[PDB]
RNA sequence: GAUGGGGAAGCUCCGGGCCUGAUUUUAUGCAGGCCACCAUCGAAAGGGAAUCCGGUUAAGAUUCCGGAACCUGG
RNA sequence: GUUCUUUGUAAAGUGCCUUCGAAGAGUCGAGUUGUUUGGGAAUGCAGCUCUAAGUGGGUGGUAAAUUCCAUCUAAAGCUAA
RNA sequence: GUUUGACCUCAAAUCAGGUAGGAGUACCGCUGAACUUAAGCAUAUCAAUAAGCGGAGGAAAAGAAACCAACCGGGAUUGCCUUAGUAACGGCGAGUGAAGCGGCAAAAGCUCAUCUGGUACCUUCGGUGCCCGAGAGGG
């Protein structure tokens, strides 16, 4: 303890910070298209990790 | 038209209860096994605490009587002049002094 | 390699002994770790692993199969025949037990579908 | 004519005051289902990292990756199998991977240092 | 008729006497008794065989019981918030039938089952009884035979609640021809012509 | 209270309300007029013995198409009510205990 | 607030279980005996079984460790 | 198109003879209170109360004698397109 | 006076077998508004709308006359067509608003008032072998 400690509302705050992780190199490469921003960026400030 | 009235809002909700978990109870009056010719129902009063749910006391007495059912106890009304030490009796047979129940 | 043909070819006890040494290769897998490489026999063998089990359970559903055609079974034979519950409705099955019996016979009767035909 | 004393004197031996029988049960038949043997594979890697090696030195003690449907009984069973080491204690750990950190505190029977190098972690 | 008559014709009657003591003794037991109350035999064998009441494996009889008056609308204090058309607590009543609410509590508790039927038996003041056939679909001796058949198929499930029922026809208006009767084909089949 | 020490209806509550009412069914009433009489066991013992001799006096037998009775024995209030109406029954018997009391009311009017 | 019963179509809403004895020490197995107002959840700051000393890390620590202690269950 | 194979019994047509039930009650109908409808004394449905007959009965856009006309048997059910 | 074995009614358990609850867009059964319209408004209108709730299917729902009728004939039920802005309602203001028929799509008339479960056997929508519980008339 703390914080905020339950163990399911904690993973799911873990696993969010990593999906909010930059692209790998290669997608970009081998390509789609796309001037590939990610998007799904989250921020230190500002947004909100989401309610 | 209103608003509603506070007569209207004693109605039901929250803020009109009492807080009921805070009175110690009812305190009605037992249900004789039968006779009570001297005994049988024979209650000492080893305390008197207040009661909030009437600003008054009551007299805890206890109350022995057998069985299976037996009924006994609990705390019963207090009068003037009552008190820890004396003897109460509830029922037909009981003597006609303060505090005994007939 | 591992092919499908060549697990179905072996023994309940030979498949199993393929599952033991597939994960000791996929095990030496993790240990080769610090490179990148190693991978295109994990990948390869996390199918092969799937592939083993997949063909046991497929040879245990047969083996079942028949040794129960003989008795009365199914609860787990019947999920597949229905395929829920809708399908289970479209049934009983409903058709032909309607109209088994009344008062069609009469109604009728076929000398005369013979007879005109051609 | 008039009723009968289990009914009356079991009533005269009581005032419920409860009954009291039991009654039974079997398996019927049409069979049910499940074989299964579904099995995890709780030991996963191997951490490797620097600080894992100062704990393999220092204090006799392996840095596994493990499974988020493990325990701890879980490990010191599986460690203890599959690598003939006994084990001691067994700590269980959360990482913000939504993987779990496992430190296994090992036997000086079978220091953690030749354990170690034949499944090999850094 | 046979033997069914006499009973049917007691029916008929009913402030009256033979019927009347059954009835009355039968109203205690009814009060005492829940809503739901499953029943071995139809406490009418002349209403239920022509309700296809047979005797034979899925078929149950079930007495219901339902209030009786007008209707009651939410909300009280606090009463609305429109032109007095609209308003109404009282005033208005169900077009759906006692009969018809009586099934629906029925099939709703025995959910395995679909209503066939319902036929009304006692009257007393506050309450209104209604004893309700239930019909298993599911099984193979309803199946088998061909004058049940019908009830199995699963356009059928949930009679009740649509209106299938020779009440839920009644309560339409439907019967059964014409002018009375030309908006019964449905309610909502005229649209809004 | 020992003074010793009960019994179920005496003064105890549950087990249930419902049979407790039935018994009272039958006692009370109001009533307009329904059905009383006789049965001593005697009287009945002989026609039970004649019913159980009335099947089991069974040939009827094994030859033919026409071929002749003895016994015929038949259950059931509709096959009851339908063989007085044919008037071929020479004797009926009816239980007293018969409850809806509307199932049995038809026969012993109409057998008179 | 699970939870009779009852309104409301309905959403919605109030108001036997426990302990054994032949066998037998594996627990199988036949057979008997008790008792009142019943669930879970609800405070990481109510209440509560037991641990400290210092040493070490780039980033942990009354958790790990070196010493020493103690508890809880069965 | 080809091929297997049970007896039968009872159903059915045509024609003679009488005859007749499986035919559904708090229903049909009424008032007093509703709401719905194009439905107007005359739509349909709810509720309370009351309440038939048994080949008698219901319908035929107010209600009442008759013969009869003209039509149909509720209070039960299923059903392809 | 007193019990014991058995008959049936109610209850509780139990495991088996069998089915449901929920869901998919709209289509498809009830309870039930308002602004708005009438240049106000209260009946009327909006509207039996929207909503809410219940619930089914691949269509659903309705169906072989206690019908139609205003004659003399039709002959189950939907839909389409048009009947018709007719009848009828209605501050008889504003508005509201059919049916029978005619003929089309497509057609169909029937049906009520030994069964099942268990185990065995097979070529398992079946039946056999057993055991168990429960429109009508005459020649």
């Amino acid at each position: 303890m703390a914080a905020q400690k339950s163990f399911r509302i904690k993973q799911k705050m873990a696993k969010a910070k990593k999906q909010n992780r930059p692209l790998p190199q290669w997608i970009r490469l081998r390509t789609n298209n796309t001037i590939r921003y990610n998007a799904k960026r989250r921020n230190w400030r500002r947004t909100k990790m989401n309610i | 038209m209103g608003r509603v009235i506070r007569n209207q809002r004693k109605g039901a909700g929250s803020i009109f209860t009492s807080h009921t978990r805070l009175r110690q109870g009812a305190a009605k009056l037992r249900t004789l096994d039968y006779a009570e010719r001297h005994g049988y129902i024979r209650g000492i009063v080893k305390q008197i605490v207040h009661d909030s749910g009437r600003g008054a006391p009551l007299a805890k007495v206890v109350f022995r009587d057998p069985y299976k059912y037996r009924l006994r106890e609990e705390i019963f009304i207090a009068n003037e002049g009552v008190h820890t030490g004396q003897f109460i009796y509830a029922g037909k047979k009981a003597s006609l002094n303060v505090g005994n129940v007939l | 390699g591992v092919k499908a043909y060549e697990l179905r070819t072996k023994s309940k006890e030979q498949l199993a002994s393929q599952l033991v040494d597939l994960k000791k290769e996929l095990a030496e897998l993790k240990v080769q770790k610090l490179s990148r490489p190693s991978l295109p026999k994990i990948k390869t063998v996390r199918k092969s692993i799937a592939c083993v089990l997949t063909v046991i359970n497929e040879q245990q559903r047969e083996a079942v199969r028949q040794l129960y055609k003989g008795k009365k079974y199914q609860p787990k034979d019947l999920r597949a025949k229905k395929t829920r519950a809708l399908r289970r409705a479209l049934t009983k099955f409903e058709a032909s037990q309607v109209t088994e019996k009344q008062r069609k016979k009469q109604i009728a009767f076929p000398q005369r579908k013979y007879a005109i035909k051609a | 004519k008039k009723a009968l004393k289990v009914r009356t004197s079991a009533t005269f031996r009581l005032p419920k005051t409860l009954k009291l029988a039991r009654a039974p049960k079997y398996a019927s038949k049409a069979v049910p289902h499940y074989n299964r043997l579904d099995s995890y594979k709780v030991i996963e890697q191997p951490i490797t990292s620097e600080t894992a090696m100062k704990k393999v030195e220092d204090g006799n003690i392996l840095v596994f990756q493990v499974s988020m449907k493990a325990n701890k009984y879980q490990i010191k069973k599986a460690v203890k199998e599959l690598y003939e080491v006994d084990v001691l204690k067994v700590n269980t750990l959360v990482r913000p991977n939504g993987t779990k950190k496992a430190y296994v505190r090992l036997t000086a029977d079978y220091d953690a240092l030749d354990i170690a190098n034949r499944i090999g972690y850094i | 008729m046979g033997a069914y008559k006499y009973l049917e014709e007691l029916q008929r009657k009913k402030q009256s006497d033979v019927l009347r003591f059954l009835q009355r003794v039968r109203v205690w037991e009814y009060r005492q008794k829940n809503v739901i109350h499953r029943a071995a035999r139809p406490t009418r064998p002349d209403k239920a065989r022509r309700l296809g009441y047979k005797a034979k494996q899925g078929f149950v009889i079930y007495r219901v019981r339902v209030r009786r008056g007008n209707r009651k609308r939410p909300v009280p204090k606090g009463a609305t918030y429109g032109k007095p058309t609209n308003q109404g607590v009282n005033e208005l009543k169900y077009q759906r039938s006692l009969r018809a609410t009586a099934e629906e509590r029925v099939g709703r508790r025995a959910a395995n089952l679909r209503v066939l039927n319902s036929y009304w038996v006692n009257q007393d003041s506050t309450y209104k009884y209604f004893e309700v056939i239930l019909v298993d679909p599911q099984h193979k001796a309803i199946r088998r035979d061909a004058r049940y058949n019908w009830i199995c198929d699963p356009v059928h499930k949930h009679r009740e609640a649509r209106g299938l029922t020779a009440t839920g026809k009644k309560s339409r208006g439907i019967n059964k021809g014409h002018k009375f009767n030309n908006t019964k084909a449905g309610r909502r089949k005229t649209w809004k012509r | 209270r020992q003074k010793k020490i009960l019994s179920i209806r005496l003064k105890v509550p549950p087990t249930i309300a419902q049979f407790q009412y039935t018994l009272d069914r039958n006692t009370a009433a109001e009533t307009f007029k329904l059905f009383n009489k006789y049965r001593p066991e005697t009287a009945a013992e002989k026609k039970e013995r004649l019913t159980k001799e009335a099947a089991a006096v069974a040939e009827g037998k094994s030859k033919q198409d026409a071929s002749p009775k003895p016994y015929a024995v038949k259950y059931g209030l509709n096959h009851v009510v339908a063989l007085i109406e044919n008037k071929k029954a020479k004797l009926v018997l009816i239980a007293n205990d018969v409850d809806p009391i509307e199932l049995v009311v038809f026969l012993p009017a109409l057998c008179k």
